[PDB]
C-alpha cells in the first residue's frame, strides 16, 4: 500500500441524517415509554378536569 | 329560559357545561360558592374574576347566528354551543322576524344535529342493503347512472326534488343541476303539497 492521507467521508444527505435522528429521538421515547403514557394520560386528565381548557380560555381570549 | 336575567331559568343545556368551573359536581360546588361568600369581603375583586371566567367560556363558548330550521317563521338567533354539542339558544333583540320569540322546536329541538342516527358517509344500495360507501365511487356512480338515463330515454324523463328545508343556494343548485346541467324542467319541493295553491 502506496501513502493516502485524505478521507472520503461518506455521503450523508439531508434525507439520511434527519432520518438517523429522528430514529434517535424514537429510540429516546423508547427508553421513556412509560413515561410518554403518563404525560399523555397527564393531558388527559387535565383536559377531562377542565384545566387544560380554562388555560385555553385563558390564553386565548 | 331567553327573557330571565339571572340563572333562574336557564335551559338544562348550559347547566353544568357552560364554563370551565361550573361542571364541578353540586355537593363540591355549593361548599365553594360558601368559602367564598366568606372569604371575599368586596364584590368587586370577584367581580373582576367572574369577567376573567367569562372571557374563559368566550373562547369554548362558539355563538353564532342562524335562522331555524323547522317552519316558516324563520325565527334567527344564536346558537352557543361547545364544540360539537348545542348549550344554548339565545335569541336576540335584534332578530328581525322574532326578536326573543322562539317555540319549542328552534330553542330546544336541535338534538338532531348531534343525533347518532345521522347519516356521516354516503350510501350505497348494495343488494338488499345499504353499504357505507367512499364520496368519490358513490359520486361517480349517481353522474354515471343519471347520464345513462340522460342519453337513452333523453333528460324530460328526469325528475329532481328540492328540499324546502334547504337554503336557497340549495334549491337553485337543484334547479341550475335540472336545467343548467341535465336540461329538464321537472323540479318541485313540499311547496306542491304546501304552498303551490
Ligand atoms: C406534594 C404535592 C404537590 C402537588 C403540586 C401540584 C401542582 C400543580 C397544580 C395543581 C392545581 C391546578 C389548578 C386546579 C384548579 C383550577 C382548575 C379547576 O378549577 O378545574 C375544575 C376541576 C373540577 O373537576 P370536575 O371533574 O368536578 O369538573 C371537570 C370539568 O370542570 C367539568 O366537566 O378541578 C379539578 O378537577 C381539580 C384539579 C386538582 C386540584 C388540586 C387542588 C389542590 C392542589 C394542592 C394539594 C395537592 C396535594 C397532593 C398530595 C397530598
Ligand atoms: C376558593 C376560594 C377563593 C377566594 C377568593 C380569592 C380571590 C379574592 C379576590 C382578590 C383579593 C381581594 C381583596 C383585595 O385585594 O383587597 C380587598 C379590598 C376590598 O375592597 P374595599 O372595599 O376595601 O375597597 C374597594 C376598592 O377601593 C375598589 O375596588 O380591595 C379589593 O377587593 C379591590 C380588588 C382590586 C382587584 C384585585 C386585586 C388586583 C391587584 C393587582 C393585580 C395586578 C395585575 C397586573
Ligand atoms: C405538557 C403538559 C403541560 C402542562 C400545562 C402547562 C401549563 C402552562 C402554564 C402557563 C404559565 C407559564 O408557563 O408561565
Ligand atoms: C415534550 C417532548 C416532545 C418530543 C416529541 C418527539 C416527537 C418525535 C416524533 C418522531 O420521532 O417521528
Ligand atoms: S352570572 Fe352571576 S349575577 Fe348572573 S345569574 Fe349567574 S351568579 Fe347571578
Ligand atoms: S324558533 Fe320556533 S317559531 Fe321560530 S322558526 Fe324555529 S320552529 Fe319556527
Amino acid at each position: 500500500a502506496k501513502a493516502i492521507k485524505r478521507i472520503q467521508k461518506i455521503e450523508v444527505t439531508e434525507e439520511d441524517q434527519r432520518k438517523r435522528d429522528l430514529r434517535e429521538i424514537e429510540d429516546a421515547l423508547i427508553d421513556h415509554k412509560e413515561a410518554i403514557l403518563e404525560t399523555l394520560h397527564m393531558l388527559g386528565h387535565m383536559n377531562e378536569r377542565g384545566v387544560l381548557p380554562l388555560l385555553r380560555g385563558l390564553f386565548g381570549q | 329560559s331567553t327573557v330571565c336575567p339571572c340563572n333562574a331559568m336557564m335551559e338544562k343545556g348550559m347547566e353544568g357545561e357552560a364554563g370551565y368551573l361550573t361542571g364541578i359536581n353540586n355537593e363540591t360546588l355549593r361548599p365553594m360558592i360558601e368559602i367564598t361568600k366568606g372569604v371575599e369581603t368586596g364584590y368587586g375583586s370577584i367581580l373582576a374574576i367572574s369577567d376573567m371566567e367569562s372571557a374563559m367560556r368566550d373562547e369554548r363558548i362558539k355563538k353564532t347566528k342562524t335562522v331555524c330550521t323547522y317552519c316558516g317563521v324563520g325565527c334567527s338567533f344564536d346558537v352557543w354551543t361547545k364544540g360539537r354539542d348545542i348549550l344554548k339558544v339565545e335569541p336576540q333583540e335584534e332578530a328581525p322576524a322574532n326578536g326573543i320569540s322562539t317555540c319549542v322546536k328552534g330553542k330546544f329541538g336541535w338534538d338532531f344535529v348531534n343525533s347518532e342516527e345521522r347519516l356521516t358517509k354516503p350510501l350505497i344500495r348494495e343488494g338488499d342493503h345499504f353499504r357505507e360507501a367512499e364520496w368519490e365511487e358513490a359520486l361517480l356512480l349517481i353522474a354515471s347512472k343519471f347520464t345513462e338515463l340522460k342519453e337513452a330515454f333523453g333528460p324530460d324523463s328526469l325528475a329532481f326534488i328540492t328540499s324546502s328545508k334547504c337554503t336557497n343556494e340549495e334549491s337553485y343548485l337543484m334547479q341550475k343541476l335540472a336545467r343548467g346541467v341535465i336540461g329538464t324542467n321537472n323540479v318541485d319541493n313540499c311547496s306542491r303539497y304546501c304552498q303551490s295553491p
